[PDB]
RNA sequence: GUGAAGAGUUUCU
RNA sequence: UUGGAUAUGCCAUAUAAAGCGCUUUCGAAGAGUCGAGUUGUUUGGGAAUGCAGCUCUAAAUGGGUGGUAAAUUUCAUCUAA
RNA sequence: UUGACCUCAAAUCAGGUAGGACUACGCGCUGAACUUAAGCAUAUCAAUAAGCGCAGGAAAAGAAAAUAACCAUGAUUCCCUCAGUAACGGCGAGUGAAGCGGGAAAAGCUCAAAUUUGAAAUCUGGCAACAUUUCUUUUGUUGUCCGAGUUGUAAUUUCAA
């Protein structure tokens, strides 16, 4: 084994831009929290937001 | 002053007055030892403008160097490789042979610091050129701040490394497109290095 | 010259400067650069070339520069004696610029 | 051996390659170095600016020439115009160029309109403090660390949006020029040898 | 100068100034001191021997001859044409 | 390097 | 630990050294080195890129460079030993 | 006869200094062949391995005898790019830089060549005193004398002037 082995891996940004956009549009999905693992049942609202 | 007047008079080497001292001093530096102190530089002018100076601490050497090419030391002509390497004649030392006379003396004056060197002569057999050097253990030198950076000891043999005026010539270190091959070593280095960045 | 510089020291703190207690000095001249210039500036009424200077090119244009210059000069002997004269060891050549009225 | 589709090979891999690799593990090391160093520079110097006010200087070559950039230093006739000695300037954060040189009255008041900018913004504390003197200032109080990209920028040139188009432009003939242009240029040693055997061959005719 | 980048003054028309001295380009001038220097090494020291005979063969009108020697002892034609008219003056400096 | 003869301003024995 | 502050409170450094400013006449500038040939080596460097040996051996607006050898004439740029 | 100077010696002379080691990285010298070319000699491997000299915390390089050919640039180094390009090459196998542009960091200078000549203005050493300390271990100051130095130590200048 080399220490010159390729171990990062370029996305291009958009993409990665994209990617982060899904994943906080999943968050506002209470099947794909419970989906998940989240326990979320008892929770008010999603997305959940409390004061500053 | 006289400095002007020895310096334009240097440039006449085959002005009868030069050709006679030349000889005189040739037949008088064979008869002493091949590397021989001197009392003061044959050369005042030359030797004040390569950095000496009439005071203590700085220090003229003479010395002799054979004429020439160099001869590969290979046994008997035996080079045990490929006809591009079987020569052993008409080959060249890469270094100056002012170059040579600069390591003899410092070799022969552990303690001082070559500071540079210039021509005084040669027949067909020897060059002669006499050696600058300066002790660095010398108070009016270490106390100098004009010739004080010697003192540290990255200056240690600079002839050995080629960092006198001539060390740097033979070295081909120069300005430009004609040396482009520059430092040889380290442009090397840069071109056969295989950079390979972190792509992320 | 220690001697002098108290004269001028003492008389520099009531009189006027140490000209005013010191006259012009008379004496040969030394230094190969200097006498050099003083042959070519015609300053030199006399010069007077050692006979033994060891790197003999030191010297070996100053006859030639000084009959140009039409300055009179000697060749003679001992580096040593002239050096004698300017308490030093040794001196390549002494020039003569100025001489006081009871030597002309 | 080559069967397959595409570029003949041509790879660089007969010396001892793998005993030169550089690889970059350390790149963001060397990034939080550099950034470390630049704080800690910042924070020795202050209140003087971290980077030093430069020349704008037109870029060589037919490439670039239409650009501006950053130079090394100011010439000595620009700081000569702009009243600052070239021994005064180093003392004060200004760069001297001894090397570069005013071809253009353009390059030269470009130049010295950024040192009048730049003295105009600039504090200068006394030797001494508490005895301001000539060519300092009295109101050091509010001194800060800032830019001087934020004071003097470099400006790339602007443009002419429209104007008229005039009777001599629609008169022009830009192709034709570019190709006589050309042309002339490259006949005029033709032109001047002929010019020689023009008028000498001719002398011959007088006597 | 038409402003155009082909043709004899090609290039963009700006001012034009007057650069400024630079004591550097002064190099091979001949001062005064210098002048006089060299004459009295050349009254010290003579002619070397290839100079005393590419003089012979100017004194003798073998000027194609002096050419040639002085290129072969200095290298470049150029030198030579400047040696052959210094020694020239020479010998018409003795005349 | 320094000197002497000889050869149809020179360098050869 | 005068590095910064009123760096106070005070040492007494501080009397003669720099800045620009008109006019002049000036303005020394590195040699067995540069350069030339040739041999070897080296370079991507091609009628020689650098280095080295040997032969020849400079100049004063001279000299170097301007990637095709040469002669000449210009221009640009630099200022070696 | 002595003395001066020069040149050259000697001393367990007074005081210093060099060598050996570490070699990852650094500056040089010297220097292969295996190998690739489906053989092989030029070529390549490689200006590499081995051999030798010499340093530092970095080294080397460095304030243009540099680029360019522009509206010009402006010490050095390193990165990206230029570019597997111009070029070299039994033009085969193979090899292969540079200027511009962007960026990291930026900093500039010292001599020799000058008549101080109404003043060798310069320096080392010894001795003495006085200070000083990472330190009784360090580092200087003054006085005095002797040496060095005019075959030139200082001072103004270094071409940007
Ligand atoms: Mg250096
Ligand atoms: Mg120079
Ligand atoms: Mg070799
Ligand atoms: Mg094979
Ligand atoms: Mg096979
Ligand atoms: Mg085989
Ligand atoms: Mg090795
Ligand atoms: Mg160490
Ligand atoms: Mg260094
Ligand atoms: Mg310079
Ligand atoms: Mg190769």
């Amino acid at each position: 084994t080399k220490t010159w082995r390729k171990w990062h891996v370029k996305v291009n940004q958009n993409e990665k831009r994209y990617a982060i956009s899904s994943a906080v549009a999943a968050s506002g999905v209470p099947s794909l929290l419970l989906a998940r693992g989240h326990r979320i049942e008892e929770i008010p609202e999603v997305p959940l937001v409390v004061d500053d | 002053g006289a400095y002007k007047y020895l310096e334009e008079l240097a440039k006449k080497k085959q002005s009868d007055v030069n050709l006679f001292l030349s000889r005189v001093r040739a037949w008088e530096y064979r008869q002493m030892n091949v590397i021989h102190r001197a009392s003061r530089p044959s050369r005042p002018d030359k030797a004040r403008r390569l950095g000496y100076k009439a005071k203590q601490g700085y220090v003229i050497y003479r010395i002799r160097v054979r004429r020439g090419g160099r001869k590969r030391p290979v046994p008997k002509g035996q080079t045990y490789g490929k006809p591009v390497h079987q020569g052993v004649n008409h080959l060249k030392y890469q270094r100056s042979a002012r170059c040579t006379a600069e390591e003899r003396v410092g070799r022969y004056c552990s303690n001082l610091r070559v500071l540079n060197s210039y021509w005084v002569n040669q027949d067909a057999t020897y060059k002669f050129f006499e050696v600058i050097l300066v002790d660095p253990s010398h108070k009016a030198i270490r106390r100098d701040p004009r010739i004080n950076w010697i003192v540290n000891p990255v200056h240690k043999h600079r002839e050995s490394r080629g960092l006198t005026s001539i060390g740097k010539k033979s070295r081909g270190i120069g300005k430009g497109h004609r040396y482009n091959n520059s430092p040889q070593h380290a442009t090397w280095l840069r071109h056969n290095t295989l950079s390979l960045r972190r792509y992320r | 010259k220690k001697q002098r510089l108290v004269a001028e020291a003492e008389a520099v703190a009531n009189g006027k400067s140490a000209q005013d207690v010191s006259k012009k000095p008379y004496n040969v001249k030394y230094g190969l650069n200097h006498v050099v210039a003083l042959i070519e500036a015609k300053k030199a009424k006399l010069v007077l070339i050692a006979s033994d200077v060891d790197p003999i090119e030191l010297v070996v244009f100053l006859p030639a520069l000084c009959k140009k210059m039409g300055v009179p000069y000697a060749i003679v002997k001992n580096k040593a004696r002239l050096g004698t004269v300017i308490h030093q060891k040794t001196a390549a050549v002494l020039a003569v610029t100025e001489v006081r009225e009871e030597d002309k | 051996a080559i069967h397959v589709k595409g570029q003949l090979p041509n790879a660089h891999f007969h010396k001892d390659w793998q005993r030169y690799v550089k690889t970059w593990f350390n790149q963001p090391g060397r990034k939080l170095r550099r950034r470390q160093a630049r704080q800690t520079k910042a924070a020795k110097i202050a209140p003087r600016p971290v980077e030093a006010i430069r020349p704008a200087v037109k870029p060589p070559t037919i490439r670039y020439n239409m650009k501006v950039r950053a130079g090394r230093g100011f010439t000595l006739e620009e700081l000569k115009a702009a009243g600052v000695s070239r021994r005064v300037a180093s003392t004060i954060g200004i760069p001297v160029d001894h090397r570069r040189r005013n071809r253009s009255e353009e390059s030269l008041q470009r130049n010295v309109e950024r040192i009048k900018v730049y003295l105009a913004h600039l504090i200068v504390f006394p030797r001494k403090a508490g005895q301001p003197k000539k060519g300092d200032a009295t109101d050091v109080s509010g001194a800060e660390q800032t830019d001087v990209a934020a004071v003097l920028p470099i400006t790339q040139e602007a443009v002419e949006e429209a104007k008229p188009i005039t009777e001599e432009a629609k008169n022009f003939n830009a192709f034709s020029t570019l190709s006589n242009e050309r042309a002339y240029a490259r006949y005029a040693g033709a032109r001047a040898a002929f010019q020689k055997k023009r008028a000498e061959e001719a002398e011959a005719k007088k006597k | 100068a038409p402003g155009l980048v082909v043709g004899l003054n090609k290039g963009k028309t700006l001012t034009k100034r007057q650069l400024p001295e630079r004591p550097s380009r002064r190099k091979g001038h001949l001062s005064k001191r210098t002048a006089f220097v060299r004459s009295i090494v050349r009254e010290v020291a003579g002619f070397a021997p290839y100079e005393r005979r590419v003089m012979e063969l100017i004194r003798n009108s073998q000027d194609k001859r002096a050419r040639k020697l002085a290129k072969k002892r200095l290298g470049t034609l150029k030198r030579a044409k400047g040696k052959i008219e210094e020694l020239t003056s020479v010998i018409q400096s003795s005349r």
